[PDB]
RNA sequence: GUUUAUUAAAAACACAGCACUGUGCAAACACGAAAGUGGACGUAUACGGUGUGACGCCUGCCCGGUGCCGGAAGGUUAAU
RNA sequence: AAGCUUGAGUCUCGUAGAGGGGGGUAGAAUUCCAGGUGUAGCGGUGAAAUGCGUAGAGAUCUGGAGGAAUACCGGUGGCGAAGGCGGCCCCCUGGACGAAGACUGACGCUCAGGUGCGAAAGCGUGGGGAGCAAACAGGAUUAGAUACCCUGGUAGUCCACGCCGUAAACGAUGUCGACUUGGAGGUUGUGCCCUUGAGGCGUGGCUUCCGGAGCUAACGCGUUAAGUCGACCGCCUGGGGA
């Protein structure tokens, strides 16, 4: 549950020439966007454990979208997580 | 919170105490301070009047108000501070014009917000209005329920009053102690509960604990000398009769309510 | 925006007081950037069976046209008045302009 | 989910000629199209044909003469996760010499028989009668 | 589903027993009386349908 | 920690915590032949009475007798 | 390493659902509370009896308190990771699914130990107590009754939460993918014919019963396969003892 008004200002940032929105580095934003927004959403309130496992669905992909990125090249990876918040 | 402290040296692990990172600290404001003095239940007119009572560590009293006359002025709440006479702390309050005074904690153990009193005053703590202008079933706070003595009831850490029922003139209000008065709906309530709530809490973990507040051991009368108690001494772990006040007479399940007078304002007694 | 009717049930004793409370709750909606539609009465109707001693109830609806974000602080202000009493949102469903 | 290619197709062939069907048809591979050569010009299946612009599909079709399945045995052997070596004189002879083998090779997909005929081995990926 | 809210219709399809007039003799569909049911609890929290009968 | 001065020093006593009972507050309760004060400028998360003994795991039956409560319709019944 | 996509993924306009969380929000009787009207009955079993009742019961009214669950529709049905979950009304939210297209470029499948879930019951701190009821005390019944059956009844059931982690957790079938006779039926999108559309011709998702080739010792599984075949994981070699 993202609207495309919300992406409007995603894939404007983290594109490059447009349609880009199925590449990693579109995806793993797109990804980082619900993940922050699913984080809280928590708090107030907690006893949920399907959208808790949606965050923790959402966070697998973005683990794995990640890390094959970091396999594709990793200059691109390193431009990427300067830009969404990753280990501190 | 409640706070448990570190097994440092023996028997310490025990203890737990209320903390509140909120909580300020200072100096009493002097026009509402007395050091009110010891009572030690030594006698102004002959022996003792009271029983485990001696020592004790050097307390004042804060004066609180209960009154509420100031009306259709706005007040502050200026900060709220630990207070030793009443387990619910006490809050410092500033008027419109420069008067400060001690009031009963409301709930949210913060300061800065505005309050008023009336026969009409906003939904928030604090605010005091009649018991006439609302539906029933909710929180009444410390209730005016005899003009002639100022708010009344629920006073200490946590403390409560349920608004039950309404006709006319009248309402009907329940209290933790397991009894249920009637009063007139136009009775002053400030509405909400008391802060604190942890003060049940608290574990003393060591004997010296209470002696700083006064508190003396207490003597068993099956134990001490047969003349300075209806028990006496033993004859060991052998009670003998049934249990008595040390004035000599039968107590248990026993009542002593004589009043009279507030009974027919009393719906549901006490069991 | 997003559509409400809020339909009062204003006591059929105390209408006398109504236009106090009217005029704060239409506030909460012009301060909101909302937009009313109607803001008007159907009159004193009878109820279905009788509910706290009252058999009847004056009706008066707003349509609202209203940020969303304000609907957890506006149920609340007609839910302890005691004369204002019983109301009912009704989302969505868009609104009917300046009829009765 | 799918890790080999031909483990779902001589399936489609064994399951297909018991349901007396005259053509099978499978998702196309270069190993797919390399082996149908093979049985056509050893005259295991009549023909085979291939296409398609968005997936590529083979269609081969099978002998039954004039009533009865030419084809008697059609087995794999050898599995991507556990495959099967032979030397120059360990290749097999499949139904006690009644059938035929298939191998990959260096040379590439050829028969037990041009593979000893070449003097080498290598693995297996077909067994047929 | 549709003008549920007019009780001169629905007073139709409600008993003097304080019940429901079964699909079977309205010759209505088997949803029309989800549709009904829907109507009588959107009703009662309406305060156009009583929730209980007796006198 | 407490335990009697110069033969009776600890397992006895107190204590953190446990239970029952009286108390709606001009409390109940106590001392005061009282004037008054203490209870407490505390208010049920607060006080009076009696036993238990930190901590962890724990609590069977009996209301005839002697006390106490609920009922006051009936009995017994005094000064009058 | 270089190159791709028709493996996998996300999405424009859109779809149903007792899924979850937070808020609420509504009604009934055994009960309790103060009484009337009123006379010897009430209660209960296969039989009876303790017991409730002349202190005015049972029942019938007036005015009122208390606690729990959500009647109807409800099913041929949905949802949820399982366990489980039905109200109306207002927010917060996971996943799945259709139409007509597109941007990435193997990013997939599985998984030791982890990392997180709970039905009933139980443990903790404070409340709660209509109905049901372990335990208990009686009525009995009986050779005996410590129990069935009847009269009463605390724990427990509810809530703030915090713990517990187990089940006949069961269609007793590990997860993942492809291929392939059906019928009857439910449920939800949706392509098309002026829908001039009630109608008709199609087509994805989910799923119930009957059953065929195959499998199986047998019953069953049966295109949602226990079939046909592959990847990975978890297990295992007789009861009595244990």
């Amino acid at each position: 549950s993202l609207s495309t008004e919300a992406t409007a200002k995603i894939v404007s940032e983290f594109g490059r020439d447009a349609n880009d929105t199925g590449s990693t580095e579109v995806q793993v934003a797109l990804l980082t966007a619900q993940i922050n927004h699913l984080q809280g959403h928590f708090a107030e309130h907690k006893k949920d454990h399907h959208s808790r496992r949606g965050l923790l669905r959402m966070v697998s992909q973005r683990r794995k979208l990640l890390d094959y990125l970091k396999r594709k090249d990793v200059a691109r990876y390193t431009q990427l997580i300067e830009r969404l918040g990753l280990r501190r | 919170a409640v706070v448990k402290c570190k097994p440092t040296s023996p028997g310490r692990r025990h203890v737990v105490k209320v903390v509140n990172p909120e909580l300020h600290k200072g100096k009493p404001f002097a026009p509402l301070l007395e050091k009110n003095s010891k009572s030690g239940g030594r006698n102004n007119n002959g022996r003792i009047t009271t029983r485990h009572i001696g020592g004790g560590h050097k307390q004042a009293y804060r004066i609180v108000d209960f009154k509420r006359n100031k009306d259709g002025i706005p007040a502050v709440v200026e900060r709220l501070e630990y207070d030793p006479n009443r387990s619910a702390n006490i809050a410092l309050v500033l008027y419109k014009d420069g008067e400060r005074r001690y009031i009963l904690a409301p709930k949210g153990l913060k300061a800065g917000d505005q309050i008023q009193s009336g026969v009409d005053a906003a939904i928030k703590p604090g605010n005091t209005l009649p018991m006439r202008n609302i539906p029933v079933g909710s929180t009444v706070h410390n209730v005016e329920m005899k003009p002639g003595k100022g708010g009344q009831l629920a006073r200490s850490a946590g403390t409560y009053v349920q608004i039950v029922a309404r006709d006319g003139a009248y309402v009907t209000l329940r209290l933790r102690s397991g009894e249920m008065r009637k009063v007139e709906a136009d009775c002053r309530a400030t509405l909400g509960e008391v802060g604190n709530a942890e003060h049940m809490l608290r574990v003393l973990g060591k004997a010296g604990a209470a002696r700083w507040r006064g508190v003396r051991p207490t003597v068993r009368g099956t134990a001490m000398n047969p003349v300075d108690h209806p028990h006496g001494g033993g004859e060991g772990r052998n009670f003998g009769k049934h249990p008595v006040t040390p004035w000599g007479v039968q107590t248990k399940g026993k009542k002593t309510r004589s009043n009279k007078r507030t009974d027919k304002f009393i719906v549901r007694r006490r069991s | 925006m997003r559509h409400y009717e809020i339909v009062f049930m204003v006591h059929p004793d105390q209408s006398e007081q109504v236009p106090g409370m009217i005029e704060r709750y239409t506030a909460a909606i012009t301060g909101a950037e909302g937009k009313i539609h109607r803001l008007e009465d159907w009159g004193r109707r009878q109820l279905a069976y009788p509910i706290n001693k009252l058999h009847k109830a004056h009706y008066v609806l707003m349509n609202v046209e209203a940020p969303q974000e304000v609907i957890d602080e506006l149920e609340t202000t007609f839910r302890f008045n005691d004369a204002v009493i019983r109301s009912m949102v009704m989302r969505t469903k868009h609104a009917v302009t300046e009829a009765s | 989910s799918m890790q080999d290619p031909i483990a779902d197709m001589l399936t489609r062939i064994r399951n297909g000629q018991a349901a007396n069907k005259a053509a099978v048809t499978m998702p196309s591979s270069k190993l797919k199209v390399a082996i149908a050569n093979v049985l056509k010009e050893e005259g295991f299946i009549e023909d085979f044909k291939v296409e398609g612009d968005t997936k590529p599909e083979l269609e081969l079709t099978l002998k039954y003469f004039q009533g009865k399945a030419v084809v008697e045995s059609i087995q794999r052997v050898s599995r991507p996760g556990l495959r099967i070596y032979k030397r120059k004189d360990e290749l097999p002879k499949v139904m006690a010499g009644l059938g035929i083998a298939v191998v990959s090779t260096s040379k590439g997909v050829m028969t037990d028989r041009a593979a000893r005929q070449a003097g080498l081995g290598g693995e297996i990926i077909c067994y047929v009668a | 589903e549709i003008d549920y809210k007019d009780i001169a219709t629905l007073k139709n399809y409600i008993t003097e027993s304080g019940k429901i007039v079964p699909s079977r003799i309205t010759g209505t569909r088997a949803k029309y009386q989800r549709q009904l049911a829907r109507a009588i609890k959107r009703a009662r929290y309406l305060s156009l349908l009583p929730y209980t009968d007796r006198h």
